[PDB]
């Protein structure tokens, strides 16, 4: 991740860049595992955050009934929905996803 | 606990088990192609014992139903009752809906749930078992600590929430899926009584096949429009009831030559109906199925009714009810292929566009497969709900307290990161 | 192969009439216009098929007394009550009709039945020869557009 | 055409201010923006 966020934040540069050319094997294993997402902390402008993807939560959200629970959801919000409380849908959404992810687990 | 187990074994194998369902009912129908008057009984192009078969397949098809809806049942009824819930614990709080704003005798489906309330188990499915003090101490302060407080408070069987599994079975059975598959039972256990309307189960061809659904919602899309034009056609095929009632019943035998024994059609509560159930689908108009004038008096104004009839009904309402439908499929297919298009010229968050992540190379399909990607806001918040509090950082307790906060401004309008910089 | 067996039998030998579709590029387009759209057509022929085996259920197990091809009935009547019979029935002249079924069939004149059966002939009209033959119209015109 | 007129009425209710004319994504930088942009900013009824 520090790797990862050095490379990120401060491209161009060389000795980081050869550095990381001789950290090539770690990153190879852990890209699955790391996300990226964006927000804006406070300060006014856009700030990028590193996180950790547990493996079993991510390997029994993608397969089993949860795809066509976001076909559902995609459906009826690009369809229709004032333009500001998608995302309140969209936080509700991962809510009760994410409790139906814990009960798919529960299996 | 191997109750569990075998309990286990439903959900995980759903949707195959009800596609089953769908292949039974379909060698079922199969079979029952074959009948002959006689009392009814079946031949056989097939091997000896079809009907102790069909007597196999009936059992076998009821036994799939309750199967499925006991698999269902433990499937996403739990998901159900917790959307249900979070919305009624969210409006304690936030709302105090029960406390101060007293929905009216209006929307029965949210008046449901005043007798849930004072029920011990109200966060059953909430992650938050801590609703009842929480909104006693926000809000007991002014209408009462003792009657807020109060409004919110065989050993198997000494050990259940009875009303609150009343309150439970009666948002269940609002449901539309279940009242479906429960309807669905019921018509497999009312085939193996009669085996004559077992073929009803041929609908599921419908709910099941992802384009038969659109032509079935495409039915009810145009309610109000379409029941009004039925109506407006009813209106006219009376109005023209009584205009040959009162002019024209002299043309009504549907007898040969009127010397055997004439049968007229002109009364008020007859002459509509013969319209209705021939002059509407007759595509001549009516001139086809009626007398015709051969130098009669009232020639010319039969002709006249004759075109006025066929053009305002047969060219026009009947185009209009066909039109109605086929605009109807038009706008659901485009809709179809909006949520298609907008899925990939859009990111669904920062809602910028296709064309700008297309200067560098690929840039587009890696703007969702690193960027924003929309697993990983779920796969964070996860990560943020199972940490303790303790170790957050400045932006994962800053997250933490917008979320606690519900004011959602960290979430880029059309802000990406690219953007900011050169 | 065509023209080897036109070689034999001429009577088959017009089959090469196909090649004004391959190789005048306009019919090309016509004839690529039968097969753009082809789960939704076979499932849309499919739904057909099994709303006029529900009818034929109904009509089987209500209303054969109906059905006589023959002139009068003391000629050697002919019925269609059997399913797989009913069925051929109502594909062959019901779908084909134009006037949903009343056409092709007795008409109540006082029955017992009269009512349901002006109801089973409103809705056969409806929802077989107002909206399915419009769809499947529509699926094609709508691939051609 | 009378449908699509229909139509028309009720988009263009809805994407416009009817007096500045200007849009409804330039007020949907501001969350909820618009909305209030006919709630207090012009709200045809305050003209009256
Ligand atoms: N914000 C976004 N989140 C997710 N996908 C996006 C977003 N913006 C654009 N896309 C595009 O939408 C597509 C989403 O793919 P899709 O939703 O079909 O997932 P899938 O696994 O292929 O199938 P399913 O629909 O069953 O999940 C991706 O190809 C991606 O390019
Ligand atoms: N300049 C404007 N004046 C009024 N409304 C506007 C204007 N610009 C946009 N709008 C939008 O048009 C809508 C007007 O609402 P509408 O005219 O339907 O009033 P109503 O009371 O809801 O019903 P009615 O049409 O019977 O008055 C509002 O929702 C508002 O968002
Ligand atoms: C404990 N807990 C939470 O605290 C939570 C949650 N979803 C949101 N939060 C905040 N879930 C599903 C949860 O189990
Ligand atoms: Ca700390
Ligand atoms: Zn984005
Ligand atoms: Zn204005």
């Amino acid at each position: 991740v520090l790797l990862t966020n050095l490379s990120e934040h401060m491209p161009n540069d060389t000795r980081l860049q050869t550095f990381l050319e001789l950290a090539e094997s770690v990153l190879n294993y852990f890209q699955p595992f790391l996300g990226r997402i964006e927000i804006m902390g406070s300060a006014k402008r856009i700030e990028r955050v590193y996180f950790e993807i547990s493996e079993s939560s991510r390997t029994q959200w993608e397969k089993p009934q949860v795809k066509e629970s976001k076909r559902q959801f995609i459906f009826d919000v690009v369809n229709e929905g004032g333009e500001k409380e998608k995302m309140e849908l969209f936080v509700n959404f991962c809510e009760d996803t994410i409790f139906e992810m814990q009960l798919a687990a529960q299996i | 606990a191997y109750q569990q187990k075998l309990l286990n074994y439903f959900a995980r194998n759903f949707y195959n088990m009800r596609m089953l369902a769908l292949f039974v009912a379909f060698a079922i129908n199969f079979i029952l192609l074959f009948y002959k008057v006689s009392v009814h009984y079946v031949l056989e192009e097939s091997s000896g014992y079809m009907e102790p078969t069909l007597r196999i397949l009936a059992i076998l098809h009821t036994v799939i139903s309750f199967f499925c809806i006991i698999g269902y049942y433990c499937l996403k009824v739990p998901l159900v009752i917790f959307k249900r819930e979070k919305e009624v614990a969210r409006k304690l709080e936030f709302d105090g809906l029960y406390i101060t704003e007293q929905p009216s005798e209006d929307d029965i489906k949210g008046q449901w749930d005043r007798l849930v309330i004072n029920t011990q188990s109200f966060p059953n499915n909430y992650w938050d078992k801590f609703v009842k003090r929480k909104v006693m101490d926000k809000y007991g302060e002014f209408y009462g600590r003792d009657r807020i407080s109060e409004l919110l408070g065989s050993a198997v069987l000494n050990s259940i929430d009875v009303k609150y599994q009343m309150w439970k079975l009666g948002v269940v059975f609002t449901d539309n899926s279940f009242l479906y598959l429960a309807w669905y039972m019921t018509m497999s256990v009312l085939g193996h009584y009669n085996n004559f309307f077992f073929a009803a189960h041929l609908l599921d061809i419908a709910m099941g096949f992802k384009t038969l659904r659109t032509i079935l919602s495409s039915v009810t899309h145009n309610g109000k429009q379409l029941v009004l034009t039925v109506g407006l056609l009813a209106v006219v095929v009376y109005l023209y009831t009584v205009v040959a009632f009162n002019f024209f019943r002299k043309f009504y035998n549907k007898s040969e030559d009127g010397d055997t024994p004439d049968m007229k059609c002109d009364d008020m509560l007859t002459c509509y109906m013969f319209h209705m159930y021939v002059g509407v689908r007759a595509g001549g108009g009516i001139g086809d199925e009626i007398e015709d004038p051969a130098g009669d008096e009232y020639e010319i104004y039969r002709i006249i009714f004759d075109i006025t009839f066929f053009f305002f009904v047969i060219v026009i309402l009947l185009a209009i009810i066909q039109g109605l439908i086929i605009d109807a499929f038009g706008e659901l297919r485009d809709q179809q292929e909006q949520v298609k298009e907008d899925m990939e010229t859009k990111c669904f968050i920062c809602g910028i566009g296709n064309d700008y992540f297309d200067t560098v190379p690929h840039g587009f399909e890696t703007h969702t497969l690193q960027e924003h990607n929309l697993a990983n806001y779920l796969f964070f918040l996860m990560y943020l709900i199972n940490k303790d509090e303790t170790e957050h950082t400045g932006q994962e307790s800053y997250v933490w307290k917008m979320y606690q906060e519900r004011c959602w401004e960290f979430f880029p309008a059309g802000d990406c990161f690219r953007k900011q910089y050169e």
